[PDB]
């Protein structure tokens, strides 16, 4: 029933979990309580696919089997500054020594 | 033949204290009367040179949960025709008239016959199974003086480690039982030492230990 | 509720406070006699560490079979130094 995620924007990464049955809009409310930006100023993605507010996370592809605690699924986030959304930008993490 | 995660990590942790070894040692009050625990060494038992007799002794503590590993020191020249190591319930008989692989002869015990490299459990009704499984042409796998016994009461499995090499799962289906370490011997004057190595709860292991394990690979 | 853990390369990881307490070091830093900055732990290591926090809390408070915590050989050495430093 639970999905574990990383909600990411630029160099910000939020670790949190949500019910697979919960909605994209409900997740935006979670992000609002954390980053203090209203749902309308938010856009959430699964890769390059923009997520619709009324869909459940499950419907978006975030299942308990593909979003585990030890390997959370990633949800992209983009903010809007004055009726204009920034493009989705997530900075990558550093890389191992090789 | 790579040690599963929990076992590897448990074996990298400091060995159980001298006190823990004694708490999990042979039970002088739960033995065949042809065996006696050494007065000068409570971790070792001695078998009287009785002909046509198979004898066992159970450890003091019956295990019901967690991963437990103990070391058995059994001189290779003190084994003879029937040397078996394993676990059993409190009801498994500790003595038998005649020489045989007593441990694993009924549904009450599970054992690895060191000489035949055969796994026995309720052997009166179920044939023994070669172990390690890689053996061919009925060739012998010489188990050295010392080796490890790993009992996982969480997953209900029994396995052995020899020369640091995991030999695979030997038995399954042990969940929900209370099992005691045991061996059946037929060698006159043999002395078997059992040193409890350690125990591990079925909880997430610390990242530090998990990393060292990945590195040791 | 949440705390911010910052990597050497500037990534900010927002995790539940209880989860972060999995680390003895962070626990001590959050007590004293909010944020936590790390001079030598890069994002690819800190991110992995946070996943461990999620893993540890979820499976410690349960009796269901605990799955394996994935650690790629490439990061194992750095992860170890971070785990030792963070005491977890």
């Amino acid at each position: 029933m639970d999905v574990f995620l990383m909600i990411r924007r630029h160099k910000t990464t939020i670790f949190t979990d949500a019910k697979e049955s919960s909605t994209v809009f409900e997740l935006k409310r979670i992000v609002e309580g954390i980053l203090k930006r209203p749902p309308e100023e938010q856009r959430l993605y699964k890769d390059d696919q923009l997520l619709d507010d009324g869909k459940t996370l499950g419907e978006c592809g975030f299942t308990s089997q593909t979003a585990r605690p030890q390997a959370p699924a990633t949800v992209g986030l983009a903010f809007r500054a004055d009726d204009t959304f920034e493009a989705l930008r997530i900075e990558p993490f550093s890389s191992p020594p090789e | 033949f790579v040690k599963p995660a929990r076992i590897d990590i448990l074996l990298d942790m400091p060995p159980a204290s001298r006190d823990l070894q004694l708490k999990h040692s042979w039970n002088s009050e739960d033995r065949s009367l042809n065996i006696f625990v050494k007065e000068d060494d409570k971790l070792t038992f001695h078998r009287h040179p009785v002909a046509q007799s198979t004898d066992c002794i159970r450890g003091k503590v019956g295990l019901t949960k967690g991963l437990h590993i103990w070391e058995i020191y059994w001189p290779t020249r003190q084994r003879g025709t029937h040397a078996v190591v394993g676990v059993c319930t409190a009801d498994a008989p500790l003595h038998s008239v005649g020489y045989q692989s007593l441990v694993g002869s009924t549904e009450q015990s599970w054992g690895w016959d060191l000489g035949r490299n055969k796994l026995y459990h309720d052997s009166k009704n179920c044939a023994g199974v070669t172990y390690p499984a890689i053996l061919k042409n009925d060739e012998a796998f010489l188990v050295p003086d010392k080796f490890l016994v790993a009992l996982d009461m969480d997953e209900g499995t029994l396995s052995f480690i020899v020369d640091q090499q995991y030999l695979g799962i030997a038995f399954r289906g042990l969940r929900g039982k209370k099992l005691y370490p045991i061996v059946s011997a037929v060698w006159g004057h043999c002395e078997i030492t059992m040193r409890y190595i350690g125990g591990l709860d079925p909880e997430p292991l610390p990242l530090m230990d998990l990393c060292r394990r990945t590195i040791r690979q | 509720m949440y705390v911010k853990l910052i990597s050497s390369d500037g990534h900010e990881f927002i995790v539940k406070r209880e989860h972060a307490l999995t680390s003895g070091t962070i626990k001590a830093m959050l007590s004293g006699p909010n944020e936590v900055n790390f001079r030598e732990i890069p994002s690819h290591v800190l991110s992995k560490v946070c996943m461990y926090f999620t893993y540890k809390v979820r499976y410690t408070n349960s009796s269901t079979e605990i799955p394996e915590f994935p650690i790629a050989p490439e990061i194992a050495l750095e992860l170890l130094m971070a785990a030792n430093f963070l005491d977890c």
